[PDB]
């Protein structure tokens, strides 16, 4: 373990380098969560992310990134608070809601992979960006009593409406439901009312036939 | 004993050293188990006794009834104690018994499927194993006090037999022709033994206090007449050389062959160098020996000094073969032992007496 | 029947005999060392050892002495294998190949006879008439060679004397004369006698005998001037010649017995020997003229604890040692300020007695990792083996932030590399490398203030350098730039691969394929690919001069890796990885002309595809993981051969054996980077980079064991890992000799906090156990609680008991008196460990001593003296009786799996002791009732109990399928060769169903592992064939060497597979090759033997 040290150390490796660098991920994570064009290109914003990684700034690399997320979600709750929608439009609402979070939250996954795994993933305390995301939608939209309400509500109405001989939307309830258990309110919220409400009706219909 | 175990653990003595002297351990702390019994059968007294050479499972008994018991040692039970029951039996309803007292049954060696036996009928019957039905009968003109079996031999498979004639009897358990007779003792030959290190050395004890070692290849008498005092009193062969003073009736060669103890019935053993029969002089003290027919004793085999284990009256006697002294005195029986056979494997003794019972002794703890 | 398979990861380390003499050649000076199967020829160079062949015996090597007979140019050697094999080697070299060919051959075994108790004594008559062995008590079996013996064809003499110590040929007897101290109940006595080969027996010795020392233990017969024999013993030296008889009684020798010696001087004049305590003292005979005046014995020093010790020439002696390191030492003519004329020179590594290890995931990877304690009173310490492609890390360089290494030959002259290229976050140094010094340089050309994506010598005596905002092309003489290509639209350059010739640059979503020409960077083509490019690459394959017609890129949005034909950018291939997560690092590279396009993916997994280059058609989609970080995939050479480095946070080499690559661990804590640094002082070397530090270090050509050491200068016993506390238990058992003190300063004498177990349950030299606990960082042993006086500790087992979370070393000691022979009283302590600090929770006495402990589905299992039972945690904290269990000799042994439990007796050899729950008592499944003296015990499956006997075997008890039932049946039986110690599931890489690593008292640490019945045939007939091939070195037929031998049994091999003799089908040529696969090909059997090869 011959240790050499005959070297001339003259530079300084960041100018301003962790608040420009992160202003310029904040427009592409603002650009990628509306849905518009990265004016910047995604090489540059990943090798971006790898040089803020090497000094050490990940964990407030990682807070960042909450905020922009955070206030974002947020932003879509509003739409929602709105009550001048139907149960079946509202659920293709925020079905949707849904599928843009994992389309863009796959987005800023890509862009922040090097944070996600070098950092995030030893943090075992910290969840990945991927469960960021189901956690910030969890809380700040689904756990929304209103939206849970009118939600489950409609999954439940559609499955009695099927149930009754009616076609209905499968792909949209897959969705759904695939959406509760990724979110994991699956059981809690919506397993126990189905199985509720699916008791009364059968046991409703069993009397009843039976007789005819 | 931690000692030993930890220093086979790092290597410094080898296995050996452990292995050795745990044994010499157990087998000075030998004495009866009443954890442990071998089932009654025999009307009689017990003449003789023989573990199986290899995997020491099973064990024969002849009985001075004429019943061949045939034990088995292993616990196949679950409780601490138990009884090694008897897995086969030569009764007096089997239509080849043994007419009169069975004096000693031997395994035939290298191969546990036959055992061989003889008895005061002046026969020598080689039994099967599995079906126990004679293979071969060899009928003698006269009585049969011991045979034995080469431990050693792959090449020939002859068997010393000593008659109550003078004349020992050599049977061939393969193509039969007990034609081949060792001329030169003079009265009757009480207990005979192959060496167990080389293949053709018998040696012969006989009722004249004479043992005599025959090259039985040889045709032209005994290489050696043992001679108590090393030919000090030297005298030509013809009514001199006389191993003891009264009748000799027991020969065991120790483990490695190198060295044949004899008992005789002046109440002394002698362990004569079996190379050229000179008595090397260990005291062993006087030890009491009455009987009139092949008294049988064993040799400890794997441990650190050799002991021997001979029938001492009603007990038996535990000597240290190489110095003489008496370990002490397995004392359980309530007759005189007629024989005491040692299991090498696990350093137990089983002693045949003349009260019908089977005394296993073990070590304590 | 079942089907096991036996290797050998570490070969045997501990040295029983080592001779030194003219083997290889006249003029040589050879030092043979017989590790236990292992022959280590050696030539005593200058300096050091130079090893010239290492033959594996097939036997335990018991007798070693070298030998010259009337006529023979050179030493032949005499090797008696414990099994009683007698071959008479010779060495001969035909040029590169040599070959132990052996001149005669034959077993010296007596069918009966008590193997003697100082153990096999082989000595040579000075003349080379004869070789006497003393194998078995009573006898001395004698050897002719006047005679030409092609079988050994010994012949026995008879001993009157049948307790021999030692025995040795006398000097200048016209008739070969045997010295020997025999014990008989007055005392020990030399005696002397003429053995006659005519006669074939002994006769008068030439002087008679004479009473010696009560522990007169040894004998040195001195050479021609002198004569007669000299005496060593406990506390005198008496030389005897017959009439002559010089005797003294140095004070400093009654400290510890003297067990080795050796001559110094071809006369004779001094003479070295080493003790158990590990002093070296140097016995010196004084002449008149000749006679002999007086003895006189220093103390040369200290080594370590030499078993067998010679000289070579100028002080070097070889201090070769069973129990610690196998020194070579310096006698230096004057004091070394410290009384001591021994300083140590060399070491060889030596793994010796392993009295138990545990194989533990350190460094939470998926690689096990061995933690041994090896070692006994002085040399005691611990062994941490880890496999693999370690890094002989050169020199080592502190450098946070790197991010990118590349090598330059800064001078187009200069054939090695001596300039290194780093780059930093928006910047970029250059290191040259003038030796081993190295020192920053400025490369003019290079732009020093931005990031580098690659620079590298290239076509026309030039360098280059891409930036993050334009590719340059700098002359490489005098130094400036002639070309400097940019984005036409100024954008930064996201990605970049260059060549010797070619050079591609992706810009976002736009590929620029330039040709390098001289002094001119010519744009040969471009296009726009459809989605932005994540990475890329151009390395050369086939034969083309540095012209590679393809160009694989992976794309961001639509996960992809594609080969676009140069220079139109043809998509030839697409291939989709699939998943969420782009490609990282995409390699092209040739395995063996095998071509493969490694691309890595950013989650860590990796893939390869079987390239075909003229179409490139990728075939045979493989994934591998390797990782979880990004991985960065850099080929490098080594040997004549290109591999791949995949820098991780698990850096991984790839490489090709036998056309299949071989994914490899490298035994570092991280590897961000990474590039061949053939410097001209580091000559093929790889400097490795991370993220605090740069380091220089070639790497393993074949991987290889990595052995640290921790030395704790007391014996240690047992060894559990305690995964929460993070710390290790070892029992230390350190020598005091008085009130009673230290005899050295011990690891538990140098312990950071310590205690004395103050229990009040019980109201020369000792042992002082310990319960020490050593960091798993550090390895500084955080605490070492002391045990009660006259108190050992034997057990020792890590486990949470009962439903309490807490997690406690358990101990179960046994009280030691001198008077006793089996111990009688002992405890069970449970010592937890918690904020650097050792509190007593419980204790519990009992009535024997605790051997071995297992915990047992949180109830722990002790096992008192001859009984076994099964303790419970009380919610009280004091463990309370359950059951017990009373038929055994002695259950030293115990292992478990699931209930049922497997106790090695310590001569029943095993009792499948089973739980039932149902009503909380034992019930014995099944027995053996072998008498099989136990030393390790270890379970495989639900119907497979491996069992290691101290006879140097191995057996397996299968539970078969009435009372038969309770039989424990032995199916497989093998030989093994060592005391199998310890035996402990796991395995040192991250086929064959299981995998049991066991120890031994040589340091060999074989691997057993269960096979399927159809590989198990098809190895047996391998095995079978390869005997039939392969020749010995003592001729000595391998299905003898692995007969399942005993003193009381012999059983030919079954149910176990030589895996040292399979694995040496991997080094044997092509037509031997053939001929053992006379009737299947041979590259399909070459494959089979590489996966099991994989194993350990």
């Amino acid at each position: 373990k011959l240790v050499i040290k005959n070297f001339r150390d003259r530079p300084r490796l960041p100018d301003n380098y962790t608040q420009d660098t992160w202003r310029k991920l904040h427009e592409a994570v603002r650009a990628v969560q509306s849905s518009t064009s990265i004016r910047y290109n995604l090489e540059e914003l990943y090798q971006a992310v790898e040089n803020l990684c090497s000094h050490k700034v990940s964990p407030m690399l990682y807070k960042q990134l909450r905020q922009a997320c955070e206030d974002h979600v947020q932003a879509q709750i509003l739409p929602f608070r709105e009550d001048s929608l139907d149960s079946v439009l509202f659920l293709k609402k925020i079905n949707t809601c849904w599928q843009d979070h994992c389309r863009q939250m796959i987005m800023i996954r890509s862009i922040f992979l090097f944070l996600d795994r070098t950092y995030v993933l030893q943090n075992s305390t910290l969840p990945s960006i991927w469960d960021m995301g189901l956690e910030l939608f969890r809380t700040h939209i689904i756990s929304d009593k209103m939206v849970q309400s009118k939600t489950i509500d409609g999954i439940l109405l559609l499955i009695e409406r099927e149930r009754s001989g009616e076609a209905v939307d499968r792909s949209l309830l897959r969705s759904l439901l695939g959406m509760l258990s990724d979110l994991q309110v699956y059981k809690d919220s919506f397993e126990l009312k189905f199985l509720e409400e699916t008791n009364c009706l059968y046991a409703a219909e069993g009397q009843r036939l039976m007789q005819e | 004993m931690l000692g030993f175990l930890s220093a086979r653990q790092t290597g410094l003595e080898d296995p050996l050293r452990l292995r050795r002297a745990e044994s010499t351990r157990r087998v000075l702390g030998l004495e009866l188990n009443k954890d442990r019994d071998v089932e009654r059968i025999h009307g009689g007294g017990i003449n003789t006794l023989d573990i199986e050479p290899v995997e020491g499972r099973y064990m024969l008994s002849g009985g001075s009834d004429g019943v061949i018991v045939l034990y088995d040692l292993e616990n196949s039970s679950r409780q601490s104690y138990y009884t090694c029951k008897a897995v086969c039996s030569i009764g007096r309803d089997h239509p080849d018994v043994h007419r009169y007292s069975v004096e000693t049954v031997q395994w035939y060696p290298h191969d546990t499927g036959m055992f061989t036996s003889s008895s005061f009928d002046k026969t020598l019957k080689v039994w099967d194993t599995n079906t126990l039905q004679t293979a071969d009968v060899f009928n003698f003109e006269e009585t049969v006090y011991s045979h034995h079996m080469s431990p050693v031999s792959t090449k020939h498979c002859l068997v010393a037999v000593g008659t109550r004639g003078p004349k020992v009897q050599l049977c061939d358990l393969k193509s039969g022709s007990c034609s081949h007779i060792l001329q030169g003792h003079r009265q009757e030959i009480l207990a005979v033994s192959w060496s167990p290190r080389y293949d053709y050395i018998l040696a012969t004890a006989s009722a004249d206090s004479r043992v005599k070692l025959w090259d039985v290849r040889r045709a032209s008498g005994c290489l050696i007449t043992l001679d108590q005092h090393n030919g000090k009193k030297s005298q030509a062969v013809e009514s001199a050389n006389t191993a003891h003073n009264g009748k000799v009736n027991g020969l065991c060669f120790t483990s490695d062959g190198l060295h044949l103890l004899t008992v005789g019935t002046d109440n002394r053993m002698r362990l004569w160098n079996s190379s050229n029969g000179e008595n090397t002089l260990v005291n062993y003290g006087k030890v009491c020996n009455n009987s009139k027919k092949g008294l049988k004793f064993t040799v400890s085999c794997g441990c650190s000094s050799e002991f021997v284990f001979v029938p001492y009256g009603s007990t038996i006697a535990v000597y240290t073969v190489y110095s003489g002294e008496q370990i002490t005195m397995l004392k359980g029986h309530y007759k005189t032992v007629d024989c005491c056979v040692f299991q090498s494997n696990f350093q137990e003794l089983y002693s045949g007496s003349r009260d019908c019972n089977i005394l296993a002794w073990v070590p304590s703890l | 029947m079942s089907y096991n398979y036996v290797v050998t990861a570490q070969k045997p380390t501990a040295v029983n005999g080592c001779v030194t003499g003219h083997f290889t050649s006249a003029e040589d000076l050879n030092l043979l060392i017989a590790k236990n199967t292992r022959l280590e020829i050696y030539v005593v160079t200058a300096e050091g050892l130079r090893p010239v062949k290492e033959v594996g015996m097939y036997g335990k090597i018991a007798v070693m002495e070298l030998f010259r007979p009337k006529g023979e140019s050179k030493d032949l050697l005499f090797i008696l294998t414990a099994k009683y094999n007698a071959c008479i080697l010779e060495y001969k070299q035909s040029g590169e190949s040599i070959d132990i060919i052996t001149r005669a051959h034959g077993n010296v075994q007596d069918r009966i006879g008590r193997p003697s108790e100082t153990g096999i004594i082989g000595i040579i008559d000075p003349e080379c008439r004869m070789i006497g062995l003393r194998l078995y008590d009573g006898l001395f079996k004698v050897i002719p060679l006047d005679r030409d013996n092609k079988e050994l064809k010994a012949f026995n003499i008879r001993l009157e004397e049948l307790h021999v110590i030692d025995v040795k040929f006398l000097y200048g007897c016209q008739a070969p004369t045997i010295c020997f101290v025999y014990q008989d109940p007055q005392g020990r006595h030399v005696k002397t006698y003429e053995v006659s080969l005519r006669e074939k027996e002994f006769n008068k010795g030439p002087w008679k005998q004479e009473n010696v020392e009560a522990e007169a233990s040894m004998v040195i017969a001195v050479p021609e001037p002198f004569g007669g024999a000299i005496i060593i013993g406990q506390e005198s030296i008496t030389y005897h010649n017959g009439d002559k008889y010089l005797a003294i009684a140095p004070p400093i020798i009654k400290q510890s017995t003297i067990v080795c010696h050796n001559r110094v001087d071809p006369n004779g004049s001094r003479y070295l020997l080493g003790d158990m305590e590990g002093r070296l003292f140097m016995l010196l005979l004084e002449k008149e003229e000749v006679t002999l005046k007086d003895l006189r014995v220093e103390l040369l020093g200290e080594t370590s604890i030499a078993e067998c010790l010679t000289y070579l020439d100028n002080g070097v002696v070889f201090v070769g040692s069973r129990l610690g390191d196998s020194q070579l030492v310096k006698l230096n003519v004057d004091s070394n300020e410290q009384g001591s004329y021994v300083v140590a020179m060399e070491t060889f590594t030596n793994l010796g007695p392993i009295v138990d290890m545990c194989v533990v995931d350190l460094e939470r990877q998926g690689q096990g990792q061995l933690v041994t304690c090896s070692g006994a009173f002085k040399e005691g310490s611990l062994r941490i083996i880890r496999n693999g492609i370690g890094i002989h890390e050169h020199a080592s360089i502190d450098l946070p932030g790197i991010k990118g290494l590349w090598p330059l030959r800064s001078d187009p002259n200069r054939e090695t590399d001596d300039t290194l290229v780093l780059s930093f976050v928006g910047q970029t140094r250059v290191l040259m490398l003038n030796g081993e010094e190295v020192e920053e340089t400025e490369l003019m050309g290079f732009v020093d203030d931005q990031q580098t994506f690659f620079c590298g010598n290239v076509a026309h005596q030039q360098l280059i350098q891409i930036t993050s905002a334009s590719v340059r092309l700098v002359s490489q003489e005098p130094k400036a730039l002639v070309s400097e290509w940019k984005e036409p639209q100024a954008k930064n350059i996201s990605v970049a691969s260059c060549n010797s010739s070619q050079v591609v640059v992706a810009v976002g979503r736009a590929l620029y394929y330039l040709q390098i020409h001289p002094q001119e960077l010519r744009q040969i083509s471009h296009t726009e690919m459809e989605h932005e490019v994540a990475c890329l690459d151009i390395t050369p394959l086939g034969d083309s001069n540095g012209l590679s017609p393809l160009c694989a890129i992976g794309l961001w949005t639509d996960i992809s890796a594609r080969i676009l034909k140069l220079p139109s950018f043809e998509l030839l291939h697409k291939e989709m990885l699939g998943g969420e997560i782009i490609p990282r690092s995409i390699l092209m590279t040739t395995f063996e002309s095998s071509h493969y396009l490694l691309c890595a993916l950013g989650d860590g997994a990796l893939f390869y595809f079987g390239l075909n280059i003229e179409t490139g058609l990728l075939s045979d989609r493989k994934k591998v993981t390797l990782g979880t970080q990004p991985t960065v995939l850099r080929t490098f050479r080594s040997l004549s051969t290109t591999n791949v480095f995949a820098c991780s946070d698990r850096p991984t080499v790839i490489y090709s054996s036998n056309h299949k690559l071989v994914f490899s661990n490298v035994n570092l804590k991280e590897v961000n980077y990474m590039c061949p640094l053939n410097s001209d002082g580091y000559p093929d070397s790889l400097a490795l980079a991370n993220n605090s530090t740069l380091t220089i270090g070639t790497i393993d050509e074949i991987q290889k064991l990595h052995i640290r050491t921790v030395p704790l200068y007391e014996s240690p016993r047992k060894i559990c890992y305690q995964e929460v506390s993070q710390c290790f238990g070892v029992l230390s058992s350190r020598i005091e000799v008085q009130g009673t003190t230290a005899l050295r300063p011990s690891a538990s004498t140098q312990a950071l906090s310590s205690s004395v177990s103050s229990s009040k349950l019980f109201s020369e030299e000792v042992e002082v156990h310990n319960l020490l606990i050593i960091d798993q960082h550090t390895f500084e042993v955080l605490h070492a609680h002391q045990f009660l006086q006259n108190e050992y500790a034997l057990s020792l087992v890590s486990c949470k008991l009962g439903k309490d979370p807490n997690t406690y070393f358990i101990v179960g000691t046994a009280m030691v008196y001198p008077e006793e022979a089996e111990p009688k009283q002992g405890r069970i302590v449970v010592f937890q460990y918690s904020d650097g600090k050792l509190q007593t929770v419980a204790e519990k006495e009992v009535k024997g001593a605790v051997y071995s402990m297992v915990e047992f589905n949180g109830k722990l299992l002790a096992s008192i003296n001859s009984t076994v039972r099964l303790y419970e945690w009380t919610t009280e904290k004091e463990l309370r009786t359950e059951c017990n269990h009373y038929n055994n000799i002695m259950a030293l042994y115990l292992k478990t799996k699931g209930d049922f439990i497997l106790v090695g007796d310590l001569m029943r050899s095993v009792l499948l002791l089973a739980y039932k729950p149902m009503e909380g008592n034992f019930e014995e499944i099944a027995r053996d009732f072998n008498p099989n003296w136990m030393s390790a015990v270890e379970i495989l499956d639900d119907d497979n109990f491996l069992g290691a006997e101290n006879a140097f075997n191995l057996f397996v008890c299968q539970k078969d399928s009435d009372e038969e039932r309770q039989h424990l049946q032995e199916v497989g039986l093998f030989h093994l060769g060592e005391f199998v110690n310890v035996f402990c599931h796991g395995s040192l890489v991250m086929p064959t169903q299981g995998s049991v690593l066991f120890g031994t008292v040589n340091g060999m640490i074989g691997l057993v592992t269960s096979l399927s019945e159809s590989w198990y045939n098809l190895l047996l007939d391998m095995q079978n064939r390869l005997n039939k091939v392969i020749k010995s070195v003592g001729k000595i037929e391998h299905s003898f060497w692995r007969s399942f031998h005993t003193e009381r049994k012999t059983e030919p091999a079954t149910g176990f597979i030589d895996g040292d003799l399979i694995e040496s089908f991997l080094d044997i040529s092509r037509p031997k090759m053939q001929e053992v696969v006379a009737n299947a090909t041979a590259d399909d059997l070459i494959k089979v033997v590489e996966e099991l090869t994989r194993i350990h």
